RNA sequence: GGAACGAGGUAGAUGAAGAGGUCUGGAAAGGCCCGCCAUAGGAGGUAACAGCCCUGUAGUCAAAACUUCGUUCUCUCCUGA
RNA sequence: GACCGAUAGUGAACCAGUACCGUGAGGGAAAGGUGAAAAGCACCCCGGAAGGGGAGUGAAAGAGAUCCUGAAACCGUGUGCCUACAAGUAGUCAGAGCCCGUUAACGGGUGAUGGCGUGCCUUUUGUAGAAUGAACCGGCGAGUUACGAUCUCGUGCAAGGUUAAGCAGAAGAUGCGGAGCCGCAGCGAAAGCGAGUCUGAAUAGGGCGCAUGAGUACGUGGUCGUAGACCCGAAACCAGGUGA
RNA sequence: UAUCCUUGGGAGUCAGACUGCGAGUGAUAAGAUCCGUAGUCGAAAGGGAAACAGCCCAGACCGCCAGCUAAGGUCCCAAAG
RNA sequence: AACAGUGGUAGGAGAGCGUUCUAAGGGCUGUGAAGCCAGACCGGAAGGACUGGUGGAGCGCUUAGAAGUGAGAAUGCCGGU
């Protein structure tokens, strides 16, 4: 991986040697799969709930006697049969978290990232700087980079301006170094690297 | 990868049985409990050793033995796993949970004939077996105590 | 709940490396006279669950 | 996440009322009593696609025995005559000449008649 | 027990950008062509799906009075090897 | 909020713990939608009114006060074909005549007449069954979830696999966290010994084991266990209260 | 001629009926009962036995308006002397 | 391609259809969405389209995921007739 650089201003310099280890590198889809449901889900929050029928109100009473009527056996005018009635099993709050290894999160994280590289939605970027904390600015270095959709921006120590700006933007995100996922990744199509981000990274993996 | 074309591998993923749901299915109006008795009904069976009112085995034979409070369960090393280590190197319990060969020291250490070496150590343990020692000395080894 | 293990049985056997149970004999208690002392010397010995009955029970000696 | 299955009953039970028109009222009116007729009439028809060709056949021999007997003989004698001479056509196509063309028929009989002695 | 100070709550205020044009339409938030703002594209409403129509949002401000916390000071009480 | 959307969801989206039932404790419902806006129908007629027909408003009146859509059962009107010497789980196949003319293909609707043919479900050795259940239509309505175990499949890493609680972090992912857990060596009641061990007097034999080695974490699925555990269903038991 | 064994996962079944043969109990009676043995039904439609689960023949993916046969039949019901 | 086979209850296994919701991506819709009614269409089945009518605003398609996921029967519950 010797992928071109670029400036803020979005002219090309000289280009940047990359860690093979964590780029240069075949990904695995199944893996990816797995970590994307596995977070996909995590963002759930289980709020789902529903009266059995011991929670719903009333019932009690035999309502008829068992025998005499032609009517049916009954126990309660709540039982499932019935109108009101309480549900069998239905929802209960839960969680659908679960954790996976490591090892196979961080090959996860490394192998979208290898295919980012591979069909060139990748840029790296260094020293972004904003005297303000603006969207024009973003916007026009976007356009400037021919970044006409979704795009995931990465710095190592959360530049506020940054962050400030390109969240009124809806496909653009912004985050740290510290604080990538993969779905992020996947998610905004082409992905900002600072330099410095990058060799954050590659140390950390 | 991408969202939108997204799919599993093979054999990771498969469809669940319902039951209920039709004669086509082949677990309608049944569930494959077949038809009636206790193994049928709802919450419907019996605790798992049992055998009809017949006496069942565990309580047909009988115990035997008992437990030690002060049991020793050493943590025990094949002697090949050594060879892992350089030569004339020490060794310890220690050393070895720092290598991660010991995931974890139950009351002392005891090394044991299971392989052979081609390495002179000056090994340092809880418990030695015969073999082992006379394996270390003899590629030249010591066989100090802890 | 994690499940609970069936105290009697463990008592009684004990786990193998071919994960085979070991077990003792009965007809070896107090009533030894009328009984050979054929029978008596292949009953001190051990002997092995068979196989329906491991089917049977195996699962009430998963945490041994 | 919760389903109610509003649509897919209701569009079930008129395709199979819809198959079940013409039927004698309640038969074509209602579900469920429409539906194990239409099955019944599954089962029919399976049986009668079978008895047509048992049917057919019938008629046929039936045109022929009487083409023959005003020729002066019996179906049974007639076909062995043909079987023995050549003369495997089949039962429909010698049905349909002694209703159409009763002197082809005439030929073929004589020719079997006479191989019959 | 008392003051002073700081922060906050209990009402609020401010707050960028298009009736852009045109086609349907009963009516445009819609389609096509165009622009703009953005620390604001959260939401709801408006004759139909609205970042730029309204209330609003981000951000910045605000309290006579009553309250919550915190700091300091007064206030109190103090001996131990 | 990979929670409900008016038989759901709070019992209760509406003047509900109301109406209503009960001496009493107590039990316990039903019932949402005009339209963007009332612009809610001036006026003419029928009629005692109600309710209609016009007109007018409105995009729409087939929107008109149960006011979005508005199915089915059920109720009727009209009519193409058939039908008053015929017995039929009611259809099917063959088939004439008559009437039509399609998502245009050996088409459609009726159907004189012939042949064959004892409904569905359950439960049964066996049911057309004179055994059970259903009047009909519509809706609701039954094997699930947590935790743990085990098997298979898959993935990752492999004699090494793995973190938990917890901290930071948008209710997240992630990082840190190796305390702990499974396995790698078993045998024995145990001391204990160790690829051997136990029995035994025994270097004997025999059992269990190794030599013939792959587990572990996570996920899907099957099954099991503990919990109402596929759904409904008793007679009854206990506690506390209400009632002469 | 291809099904056999092992291991492992998952089940259901433990009310059976008739027929033929050999036996018992019975009254050498029972569509009886209980056993063995083979079949069919069960879990198997089709043709015949008038109808007729268990008898005779025979085993259904689906279609065809083709043919050869089994059991059983050929004066008419009803195809065939 | 050839050959052989394809009755089936309990029951085991495998292939799929369809419903609600979610994510992403690509779309439809006042020039008329879903829903409803017709129709002589397509598919091996579950089922799926097309045209017209009503209706008058939201809805499909693909790949995946998760489920209160499919009703003809309970002397089932409610409502209507």
């Amino acid at each position: 991986p010797k992928v071109a650089l670029y400036n803020q201003n979005g002219s090309t310099a000289g280009d940047i040697e990359l860690n093979a280890s964590v780029f240069g590198i075949e990904p695995n889809e199944s893996v990816v799969f797995d970590a994307i449901l596995m977070q996909r889900a995590s963002l759930r929050q289980g709020t789902h709930k529903v009266k059995n029928r011991s929670e719903v109100r009333g019932g009690g009473r035999k309502p008829w006697r068992q025998k005499g009527t032609g009517r049916a056996r009954q126990g309660s005018i709540r039982s499932p049969q019935w109108r009101g009635g309480g549900v069998v099993f239905g929802p209960t709050p839960r969680s659908y978290s679960y954790k996976l290894p490591k090892k196979v999160r961080r090959l996860a994280i490394k192998s979208v990232l290898s295919s980012k590289v591979i069909d060139n939605n990748i840029i790296v970027l260094e020293d972004l700087t904003l005297d303000t904390a603006k969207t024009k600015e973003m916007a026009a270095i976007l356009k400037g980079l021919s970044v006409e959709k979704k795009a995931l921006i990465v710095t190592a120590d959360a530049n506020e301006a940054v962050a400030l700006s390109a969240r009124n933007i809806p496909g653009v995100t912004v985050v740290e170094a510290n604080g990538i996922n993969v779905l992020d990744v996947v998610n905004h199509e082409k992905l900002l690297i600072t330099k410095a981000a990058v060799e954050k990274v590659e140390e950390v993996l | 990868m991408k969202l939108h074309e997204l799919k599993p591998s093979e054999g990771s993923r498969k469809t669940r049985n319902r039951v209920g749901r039709g004669i086509g299915s082949g677990n309608g109006k049944t569930a494959g409990k077949g038809h009636k008795g206790q193994n049928a009904r709802s919450g419907g069976g019996v605790r798992p050793g049992f055998e009809g009112g017949q006496m069942p085995l565990f309580q047909r034979l009988p115990k035997r033995g008992f437990t030690n409070i002060n049991r020793k369960e050493y943590a025990v090393v094949n002697l090949d796993k050594l060879n892992g280590f350089a030569e004339g190197t020490e060794v310890t319990p220690e050393l070895l949970l720092e290598t991660g060969v010991i995931s974890k020291l139950n009351a002392g250490v005891k090394i044991l004939g299971n392989g052979k070496l081609e390495k002179k150590l000056t090994v340092k343990a809880n418990k030695f077996s015969a073999s082992a020692k006379e394996a270390v000395e003899a590629a030249g080894g010591t066989a100090e105590v802890i | 709940p994690k499940m609970k293990t069936h105290r009697g049985s463990a008592k009684r056997f004990k786990k193998t490396g071919s994960g085979k149970l070991k077990r003792s004999h009965a007809y070896t208690s107090h009533l030894f006279a009328n009984k050979s002392q054929k029978q008596k010397r292949k009953l001190r010995k051990s002997a092995v669950v068979s196989a329906g009955d491991f089917k049977r029970i195996k699962q009430m000696l998963a945490n041994i | 996440p919760r389903v109610k299955g509003g649509t897919v009953t209701r569009k079930r039970r008129k395709k199979v009322l819809k198959l079940a028109k013409g039927y004698f009222g309640s038969k074509h009116t209602l579900y469920k009593v429409a539906n194990q007729q239409v099955m019944k009439s599954g089962n029919y028809a399976f049986r009668d696609r079978r008895q047509k060709k048992r049917d057919f056949r019938k008629l046929w021999i039936t045109r022929i025995n009487a083409a023959a007997r005003m020729n002066g003989l019996s179906y049974s004698r007639l076909m062995h005559g043909l079987k023995l001479s050549g003369i495997e056509v089949n039962r429909k196509m010698l049905a349909d000449l002694a209703v159409n063309d009763l002197t082809a028929f005439n030929q073929l009989a004589d020719a079997a008649k006479a191989q019959l002695n």
